[PDB]
């Protein structure tokens, strides 16, 4: 959930006709070790998705700080 | 001049012709040959240039009226294309392979040009009338169209994603693209080694004639599929040494010159009319 | 309400000029377009079918009235093609060596054609006018033909022995056969693989309009050697993307079915002449 | 001639009449004969088709003019009969057990109709006249329909549940389907074995001339139960051996002929007239 | 639309004057400013064309339409510096030490010249009248000439030798050279590096000006010792910080533009005269 500075969120509360473009990318898992107490040191390491775009709608980010009308 | 261009002019239909204004034409006017590089090479002379004027000037045009311009390709005269004189004479080498970038050079010296910048990163762009299409030249154009909505989205295609864009050119010299009238368009261009212009076709152009070298009748000059029309400066001829070629245009420089008409030329020799 | 008969029609020269009825006939008729495979392949988008239904609506097309029909190539189309849409438009790919199966294949659908049923094994066939050819379709047609004399007898044939036939045909998806007129043939034909009718040619297709992509003018719809005309619904195109060739049909819909009249037999005022 | 059909014809009741025109008619004419294959099976001979046209010939037809065209049985000629000839004439062999198929045949090939595709997964279609119905034909067609109401809900079935469907047609080479008019039907046929369209009967046909081989008057052209129209062009012989009835036709063509008329033979040979 | 042909126009006094026009052209035209590198330097913001976009809006002129063009310095801006906006204004600094450059400059953007090409190596050239000079531009240009008498024979120089031909500029980047009229000169031109054409001055270009920022009136647009013409397009101011400048230019916009005039030849009227 995405939320800007720009004219289009200042007053965002009610939304209709709501469409977007996204182009997909790809996350790819890192590695990880385990501080284990004895012996050698197990790591996760790996693990791919492609994140492809799907539908978009509205939503709210409740930080501790900012409470704001995200798509 | 200006005042009066929305003025009659009236003629009477027998007022007596005027005597010949051909030689006067020639001595006060400026000549240009364009030719491939390739025929420089075939003809394998250091002074070809000199005869040539002096066999002009056996057909009346005066010493240091001749000019001979030199080009590699079609691909790279296509770049920009600088046309110099009063009257310009374009040998072009006719390629099976290359129809559409003859078409597209024809199209783009044989016609007056009116064009703008196009902003690509910023603005997406339309083409209001048939006449409207936008010309892109420079090292190499590769052009992505991607047809957008009322909402501004893409028309099958991520407006983001510009993999998902439609391909109209490839490492492009030159491309005259016309897309569908009244769909605003956005356009992923290589601004980097090419320049994209909104432009309007206003009209024939006079002072360039193109001689196809080989071949057969194939360029397409105007972006209507259902007229393919072969004006009196678009000639053609068969050919085996280049020798007969330039020959050919020196003794036939009167006709060629016919087809072609004055005061279409420009002080600067570009190609269109920038409007910025 | 008159059909069987020719009634003549008188009209005022000076009446008037009717509204364009250019917008109703975009919405009240369909349009089908015909495209090589490759140029899906080229192409290589899911929805670019939708994406071209949506410009044509920017035209004015209603959806769903445009229609696009696929085809792997030009031998492949031609056996028996079926054209049923109001406005039938066919994208025909050039090839240099195949230029006599696309000149059958533009005369077979730019024409209009009466066929009748021939029975090689019982009869032997003429050929009464100009306008009577021999059209075989199929997987692959093979005509052999031995042109007999006023005895019946073959002419440098033997009419048992087949392996004396003529060869005019070998391996053709679509052939349009002419022999001399007024004289009877006695002919070999692969009727397991191809289907032979007596034709004769009416008149013009009016609905059917063929846009020739890539080469130069080169279709022959005329079997006349003295004759090779260039009709308005004989489009051609230079080109080197498909996507350039798809914007290029829809932005200039307007002119190619300028270019194109309703069928006038697939109208009520044919009925009981050949067909509705 | 359609900038005319909309005209008066007027005729003055003492116009002397013409002569005969029987002899010219098969001068110019096309015979097709269309029998079962049992017929050739019970004949027994290859040379037979030669005889019958010869026989022809001795009734006034040129060598050329008769043909004839073989099919399995009735219901594999119901799938989308072809009709070549100016004159069709068809031999059906009566089955006790196939009174619908051969009514179904009949109509198909003795009336006039105007088709349209049904794409009955997308949208549901209703019959607007008397003269619209559903004909459906292929290699095996089996049509389920749920009747809908105002609110578009099945009435008696679910519109999403198929096997709560009504059944009207089971396996069929061709089947013409009648449903109430006014009212949404949703479809579902096995497209992958058949082909459904929306066709409207223009007219009767003139040209083809069911011959029925056996039986009694079973035949019911029409949709309407209070009618059975036993039209002209319909006729019933009483057989016990297959020579008899070819020299029967040959000997009575005059008569067979007499009760069709030309210049309805369709420019395509299919069976009904189609619009995409 | 009677274009190409001078009509007279035979306006009358007491006509009343329009209303201004000022409005309309500052909302329908548009204005580059062309300053040097050093200016941006100076004032030292990132925001500054948009602060000037937004005082030349209060001013009138739409946002967008006022565009800011840099260059180098005076040699670099003359390298066949292009002014394509509708108002061109170039805030030019002052050089004791550039007098003549600074001078060139103003005469190739203050003046129209139509220049033709000229092959030094194949020609000889003279100038034909006061208004021909040879306008040399490029990374470096140095010019050597050599006067011809009646014999063709060098004039204190010989025709082989170009070490004795005559200096008239040397790693300039703009220099218009005038000889003596009616003379054949063989010239030396770093045609590599640089390239020379053959003007003609047809008369003053209207829309573009100079303001020389800081010193005197040093500018001497024509060749003519006799005359030193300070035209209302050439404006001096004294300087010292670069916002006062700009602050001036943006505040007397009105007078800056009245000053100028639209460019006669680039507009619909010159058609067929030069351009456009
Ligand atoms: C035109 O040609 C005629 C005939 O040769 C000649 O007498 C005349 O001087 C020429 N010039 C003009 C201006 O008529
Ligand atoms: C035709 O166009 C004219 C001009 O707009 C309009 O007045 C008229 O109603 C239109 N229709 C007919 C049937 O004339
Ligand atoms: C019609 O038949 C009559 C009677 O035999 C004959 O005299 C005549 O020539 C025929 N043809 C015409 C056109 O009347
Ligand atoms: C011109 O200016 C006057 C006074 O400023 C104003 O009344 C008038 O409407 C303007 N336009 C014309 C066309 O006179
Ligand atoms: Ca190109
Ligand atoms: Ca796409
Ligand atoms: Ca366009
Ligand atoms: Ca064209
Ligand atoms: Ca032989
Ligand atoms: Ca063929
Ligand atoms: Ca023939
Ligand atoms: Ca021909
Ligand atoms: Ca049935
Ligand atoms: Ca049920
Ligand atoms: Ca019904
Ligand atoms: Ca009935
Ligand atoms: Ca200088
Ligand atoms: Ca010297
Ligand atoms: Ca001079
Ligand atoms: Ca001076």
């Amino acid at each position: 959930d995405y939320w800007d500075d720009s004219q289009a969120f200042r007053n965002m509360v009610y939304v209709r006709s709501l469409a977007a473009n996204l182009n997909s990318v790809i996350c790819t898992g890192g590695d990880y070790s385990f501080a284990l107490p004895v012996g050698q040191w197990p790591v996760m390491t790996g693990g791919a998705v492609s994140l492809h775009s799907a539908g978009v709608t509205l939503s709210t980010q409740f930080t501790d700080f900012v409470s704001l009308n995200s798509l | 001049q200006n005042y009066g261009i929305n003025l009659p002019i009236t003629g009477s239909m027998d007022t007596a012709y005027a005597n010949s204004t051909q030689e006067e034409t020639f001595l006060t006017s400026t000549l240009c040959l364009y030719y491939p590089t390739e025929a420089a090479t075939e003809i394998n002379d250091n002074s070809w240039k000199d005869t040539l004027s002096q066999l002009f000037l056996t057909k009346g045009w005066p010493t240091g009226s001749v000019y001979f311009k030199e080009y590699t390709d079609i691909a790279s005269f296509s770049v920009d294309p600088q046309l110099y004189c009063d009257y310009n004479v374009v040998l072009m080498k006719y390629d099976a392979t290359l129809q559409l970038d003859m078409s597209e050079l024809a199209d783009l010296i044989l016609n007056e040009w009116l064009c703008n910048p196009m902003d690509i990163t910023l603005y997406y762009y339309q083409q209001t009338d048939e006449a409207n299409k936008w010309i892109s030249m420079g090292s190499s154009c590769t052009i992505k169209v991607c047809p957008l909505n009322t909402q501004t989205l893409g028309i099958g295609c991520l407006t983001t994603d510009t993999a998902t864009f439609e391909e109209v050119a490839t490492a492009e010299k030159l491309v005259i693209t016309d897309v569908v009238d009244g769909v605003n368009h956005k356009l992923d261009v290589t601004t980097a080694t090419c320049t994209i212009r909104n432009c309007k076709k206003l009209g024939p152009r006079e002072n360039v004639a193109v001689i196809q070298v080989g071949g057969s009748d194939v360029l397409d000059i105007t972006a209507d599929p259902t007229t393919a029309p072969q004006t009196e400066r678009m000639m053609r001829i068969n050919w085996k040494k280049w020798w007969q070629v330039f020959y050919t245009v020196v003794d036939y420089v009167n006709q060629i010159i016919q087809a072609m008409s004055k005061r279409s030329r420009s002080l600067n020799s570009a190609a269109f009319y920038y409007r910025i």
